[PDB]
């Protein structure tokens, strides 16, 4: 997310055994990164 | 920093020769290049100058309409195209370089240059 | 004539007058945009009791 110029990145890694779809359950994401960019964002894309 | 001259030599009057002068070694900047000449027993004398930036040229009266100075920045080389050769053109020709930037091109006729080539003989025959 | 090169060199010699000798100059300008302030000072800490 991007709020008042700061880019907040939270993340969480877990093991799973579930090819078909998202696992049902509950888990919280701890913050990892806080970037003082002050950059506008309205679009994004992924790189594999 | 070295100035390496080439070309010239013997040519019959009315003919054309081209002198080259290549600059080797690390330079910070070049303001202008020039050609001078010294005939036996005579004082060394200005021939032509060229500003490295823009390529504007300044000529001694004695060579106007006959000689052309030119520059190849990428090859770090100055040239003197010597057309309509006369006996009076017989001399050792010297390449010169300066980092001194004058607003006034005509200053290159009288400015003491910092770097000098070894000199190349031009001999004009009948 | 009436056509000159806009730039000219400096005559910086070791023997030149102080007025004509070279001087290195840095100008520090500060900016406050609609963005986070990312250039902050030390704010030195004190011992814990
Ligand atoms: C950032 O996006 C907002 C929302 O449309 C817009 O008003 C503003 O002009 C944009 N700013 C920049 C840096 O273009």
């Amino acid at each position: 997310k991007n709020i008042d110029g700061y880019f907040k990145i939270y993340s969480k890694h877990t093991p799973i055994n579930l090819v078909r779809d998202l696992p049902q359950g509950f888990s919280a994401l701890e913050p990892l990164v806080d970037l003082p960019i002050g950059i506008n964002i309205t679009r994004f894309q992924t790189l594999l | 920093v070295q100035l390496v001259e080439s070309g010239g030599g013997l040519m019959q009057a009315g003919g054309s020769l081209r002198l080259s002068c290549a600059v080797s070694g690390r330079t910070f900047s070049t303001a202008a290049m020039g050609w001078f000449r010294q005939a036996p027993g005579k004082e060394r004398e200005f021939v032509a100058a060229i500003r490295w930036s823009g390529g504007s040229a300044y000529y001694a009266d004695s060579v106007k309409g006959r000689f052309t100075i030119s520059r190849d920045k990428a090859k770090n080389t100055v040239y003197l195209q010597m057309n309509s050769l006369k006996y009076e053109d017989t001399a050792v020709y010297y390449c010169a370089r300066t980092e001194y930037v004058s607003y006034l091109l005509s200053d290159y006729a009288t400015w003491p240059y910092d770097y000098w080539g070894q000199g190349t003989q031009v001999t004009v025959s009948s | 004539f009436n056509c000159y090169f806009p730039l000219q060199s400096y005559g910086f010699q070791p023997t030149n007058g102080v007025g004509y000798q070279p001087y290195r100059v840095v100008v520090l300008s500060f900016e406050l945009l609609h963005a986070p302030a990312t250039v902050c000072g030390p704010k030195k800490s004190t011992n814990l009791v």
